[PDB]
RNA sequence: ACCUAUACAUUACCGCUAAAGUAGAUGAUUUAUAUUACUUGUGAUAUAAAUUUUGAAACUUUAGUGAGUAGGAAGGUACAAU
RNA sequence: AGAUCAAGGUUAUGAUAUAAAUGUCCCAGUGGGCCACUUUUGGUAAGCAGAACUGGCGCUGUGGGAUGAACCAAACGUAAU
RNA sequence: GCUGGUUCCUUCCGAAGUUUCCCUCAGGAUAGCUGGUGCAUUUUAAUAAAUAAUCUUAUCUGGUAAAGCGAAU
RNA sequence: UUAUUAUAUGCACUUGUAUGAUUAACAAUGCGAAAGAUUCAGGAUACCUUCGGGACCCGUCUUGAAACACGGACCAAGGAGU
């Protein structure tokens, strides 16, 4: 999908020896509503006793990050399992939206390390301003004025004629 | 002395058919204003509990819709038995199910052949209007009017109209067991656009198990 | 030779085909092999059941022969 | 290449517990047992006078003939597959009292009595059990320490 | 697709008389009409009993015609018997009674008529009591007969008592080993 | 997005299986109209024309449904004689 | 332990019923099995040997895996969509 | 007690390679599985205040996975 | 009080809509045509021509046969549950 962002809150349903059990919350990136509510329990079966049903999911909501046209560079903290090899990482991407730079992580982490997305865990995601971004492929996209004449298209192959007539001479200068 | 008898029958069968139509109008009017005060209350409760900074949980769902999704062979004799008792014996049959602890542990058992979720009113209506059939001594009678619910269910329950079926199913009433076992299981057809894996869970791949709001959107393309 | 002596495949598919056949729920059951009197006593109380309406009240009047039963509450 | 015979593979059916050896406590002979009562069978390993066989330890059934110091129980034994009704004599310390009726017999009282208090108010009975429903819609305040409280992993480094 | 309807969805019964008898296959034609247009259960159990074999329509002696009738309180209830009413010499004095039957032995027709009451075919019943008011519909025992004495046999259980297929009754005919505790065992 | 089964679905047809209906036809039923009792109004009577058998072992209605060796049961079919 | 009276509310979890219950003919065939998940013993291993469970093949076509007895889908009246 | 064959067509249902015994181990008997044919009938049978088989409840049993040797052996 | 809904349409009369597994109105083409004889549709009947798709040889025993398993060159008569 594209990994929207949620804030999912727990309960430990309130049995009589203790009413009002203490309401923990998470920050979950999942493609959909209901899979966000089951990451929550996989990440509750490590920190609190608390399973379903011994617990509840009190109000979650999908959140809609704050500035969708600022050009912030995210820095995510990560934990992932290899073939033999559960490892911490720390990765950085440039994106307008937070859930766009967690899904930027997955398709990159999954390619570069083979990393199937059930063995990746997000352990922090924050915007990191500048002059803290390490990660050389970010901090070359910093310096205004950035000239960069990569004459770029997809250059749609080829066009509406299969047997075209015109020999498309890319450069056009 | 026959023609005296029949045209008193024929004019008291008219007055009872007339006294159903108005009694099935203002009864469908009452049932419709429930489903407006209901969903507007859950807006009212959230816009209340936000300003009082409390967390408003909604109600846990009763009334699933359960549809056999996958295959009649290679099935084991304890998922073979739950899916008989849920009346789901073909592919793309669906029944209405009241949810408690006692059938949810049965949907757990029959989990890899079932997708389920909790249905919209539009989904409850469109399933008995477009696809909806009826048991007349093991026969599968369609709907064709609402005499055919008035027959078997008005004398021993108080269901007589088609919206009394919808009311006894959306609001999971006391006569729920009578008005799910009335309806022959809904022989839906194959969703246009497709499934996704049929044999990985909905959280991983997409089918079996709880969709839990998206049985509505699946049933759009299935009905 | 030796291929397959003593297996259980197909053995509870058979035993669940003309299925597993709970016994019964019989109102009366055989008293065959019970305590043999016991049963001669109950065969003596079955004959002497003679009062439906008549003597079944009458012996309360015989209880009043000792103005009731104050004493025998002990043994 | 066998079992056969009569007490084989009873190194743990008729083993005694941890430190419950010794003299059988004397209430076991004092219990009253009636005809048609229901009863369990745990073959007591310290009494050899008529143990149940190993195919009946674990199984409950109805008494229907009581004697001087043993009881003739009716235990359902599954054979292939036609469940038989057996007729087993066992002694007393190979028997306990069931509890499976004991809850119901207090449900028969109360449904007689929950209709008895509703005999005067009239309405309404609500006698039969329900399995667990969904709970309701609540709302819960923090009220008490607003959120986060926020568990987030860090689970490897070790 | 559906698993299943197996079997036997084919339910099991007989639905017309196997007798090609032109008299019986006409009383059926009648009693179809007396139970689809008067839904009595009295008339089912005459259409159902016009179908069965001669086992399942067993004879019923003249004394049980009478021994049941004298269980009183219905002194004009005709006795309805879908089968044969034979004659009991062990009854001496026969009460005046009215009889419906498929066949009546003549030594019983000579006695009932002499008493004297009636003997009715089943078309005079229905022209008299179509709904079966004041009738007594009886049947003699279906396992009266001695073919039924041999069903079914494990010697080794304490309850069989079920009659081998010998050729002859005597000693030196299945009376030795496996019946006596001396020879072999007691069964 | 899209392609793809003898699966799913809605329809026609064949069988099976399970139900249900029909037999006063010197009767039933129409259409008109004359008369009519008249209840305002609708029935009953006369006329004229009309439809109304089925090896009831039949006809009509309704629903579900269909793999098969070894194997069993039903209904047909070829041969020749009395 | 029983035989007859007196009182008893709304019948006492859920969901199911392609009908179930029962005789006879214990009538035909069969009494060489192989394959597979997970469990497992002998062997160094074996497309080997032997067991436990479930499902299949045997008896089974069609779709898929170029190919195939068992894999994955799916079980099959003649046709259209 | 072994090899070969065993002649029409449709329609319906549809297996077993297991158990016990046998100078038994390429065979029988024997039960399981199968078909036929009925029959009895239910406010789970014909114009339910009652049965029956996966979950729930309640309650019994168990010594395998795990755990243990700062408990016995 | 603000609205909302239903009931208070008989007598006639339509080529009207519905509902009896809701297909029928308009036109064109062509004459069963006396014998004589065309039009339009259809005919893997049983073949030849042209293409596409599928497609291993039966019987048998067998866990498994197209088998580098056995019988079978072909044809008529005979031929086996009495």
């Amino acid at each position: 999908g594209l990994l929207k962002e949620y804030e999912v809150v727990g309960r430990k349903l309130p049995s009589e020896k203790e009413p009002q059990t203490p309401l923990y919350k998470m920050r979950i990136f999942a493609p959909d509503n209901i899979v966000a509510k089951s990451r929550f329990w996989y990440f509750l079966r490590q920190l609190k006793k608390f399973k379903k049903t011994t617990g509840e999911i009190v109000s979650i909501k999908q959140v809609y990050e704050t500035s969708p046209v600022k050009i912030k560079n995210f820095g995510i903290w990560l934990r992932y399992d290899s073939r033999s090899g559960t490892h911490n990482m720390y990765r950085e991407y440039r994106d307008l939206t937070v859930g766009g730079a967690v899904t930027q992580c997955y398709r990159d982490m999954g390619a570069r390390h083979r990393a199937r997305a059930h063995s990746i865990q997000i352990i922090k995601v924050d915007s990191i301003p500048a002059a803290k971004t390490r990660r050389v492929h970010v901090k070359q996209f910093h310096d205004s004025k950035i000239k960069f004449p990569l004459v770029q298209r997809v250059h749609h192959k080829g066009n509406r004629k299969l047997f075209s007539f015109r020999k498309p001479r890319t450069y056009f200068q | 002395s026959k023609r005296v008898a029949e045209s008193k029958r024929r004019l008291k069968k008219a007055a009872v058919i007339a006294l159903r139509k108005k009694e099935n109008l203002v009864r469908a009017e009452k049932y419709q204003n429930e489903y407006i005060k209901a969903e507007q209350r859950e807006i009212k409760l959230r816009r209340l509990a936000k300003k009082r900074n409390q967390f408003y949980v909604p109600a846990e769902a009763k009334l699933a819709f359960v549809v056999r999704i996958r295959g009649i062979n290679k099935v084991a004799p304890k998922v073979r038995k739950v899916l008989q008792l849920f009346r789901l014996r073909q592919i793309n049959n669906g029944v209405f199910i009241k949810l408690n602890k006692a059938t949810i542990n049965m949907l757990r058992i029959a989990e890899p052949y079932i997708t389920w979720g909790y249905p919209n009113l539009k989904s409850v209506r469109e399933l008995i209007y477009k696809r909806g059939f009826v048991k007349h001594n093991r026969q599968r009678v369609p709907i064709t009017d609402n005499f055919v619910i008035e027959r078997k269910l008005r004398q021993a329950h108080q269901i007589q109209c088609v919206e009394d079926l919808v009311h006894e199913i959306f609001t999971v009433g006391p006569n729920f067991k009578y008005a799910s076992n009335f309806l022959w299981p809904f022989k839906l057809n194959t969703p246009t656009g497709g499934w996704r894996k049929k044999a990985n869970h909905y959280v991983n791949g997409g089918d079996f198990g709880n969709r839990e709001d998206q049985i509505n959107r699946l049933l759009r393309k299935m009905v | 030779a030796k291929s397959k002596n003593h297996t259980n495949h197909n053995q509870n598919k058979k035993a669940h085909r003309n299925g597993i056949k709970r016994p019964l729920r019989k109102r009366h059951e055989s008293t065959l092999g019970m305590d043999v009197k016991f049963l001669i006593n109950q065969r003596y109380a079955r004959k002497g059941n003679l009062s439906r309406e008549e003597s079944v009240k009458r012996y309360n009047e015989r209880i009043a022969s000792q103005k009731g039963k104050p004493k025998p509450v002990t043994l | 290449t066998n079992s056969k015979g009569y007490r084989r593979g009873t190194r743990d059916m008729f083993s005694r517990p941890f430190r419950k050896h010794g003299v059988i406590p004397l209430s076991t002979y004092m219990r009253v047992f009636k005809i048609g009562d229901i009863v369990d069978i745990k073959g007591h390993g310290a009494v050899q006078k008529g143990l149940p066989y190993k195919a009946y330890h674990g199984k409950t059934g109805r008494i229907f003939n009581v004697t001087q110091h043993a009881v003739g129980v009716i235990v359902n034994k599954r054979v292939r597959g036609k469940i038989l009704a057996k007729r087993v004599n066992v002694r007393i310390e190979h028997i306990h009292h069931s509890k499976c009726r004991e809850d119901f017999l207090r449900r028969v009282k109360e449904n007689e009595r929950l209709l008895k208090e509703a005999k005067e108010k009239g309405q309404w009975v609500s006698l039969k059990r329900q399995p667990e429903q969904p709970k309701k819609a609540h709302f819960v305040k923090k009220l008490e320490e607003p959120i986060a409280l926020a568990p987030i992993p860090y689970e490897f480094i070790a | 697709g559906i698993d299943i309807n197996h079997k036997y969805d084919r339910k099991v019964r007989r639905t017309e008389p196997k007798s090609q008898d032109v008299y019986l296959r006409l009383l059926v034609k009648l009693y179809r009409f007396l139970q689809r247009r008067t839904n009595k259960k009295f008339n089912r159990i005459i259409l159902k009993r016009l179908f069965m074999s001669k086992i399942n329509r067993p004879p019923l002696s003249l004394q049980r015609i009478a021994r049941f009738f004298k269980a009183a309180n219905q002194p004009e209830s005709t006795i309805v018997v879908v089968g044969t009413v034979t004659d009991d010499a062990r009854l001496l004095v026969v009460p005046k009674l009215t009889v419906c039957a498929l066949h009546v032995t003549q030594t019983a027709r000579e006695r009932i008529l002499k008493a004297g009451g009636e003997v009715l075919t089943f078309d005079q019943l229905a022209l008299r009591s179509p709904t079966g008011k004041n009738t007594l519909l009886l049947q003699g025992r279906r396992t009266a007969r001695t073919a039924c004495k041999h069903f079914g046999k494990a010697p080794g259980v304490p309850h069989s008592h079920t009659r081998p297929y010998v050729r002859s009754k005597g000693r030196k005919f299945e009376r030795a080993r496996g019946r006596r505790s001396s020879c072999g065992y007691k069964k």
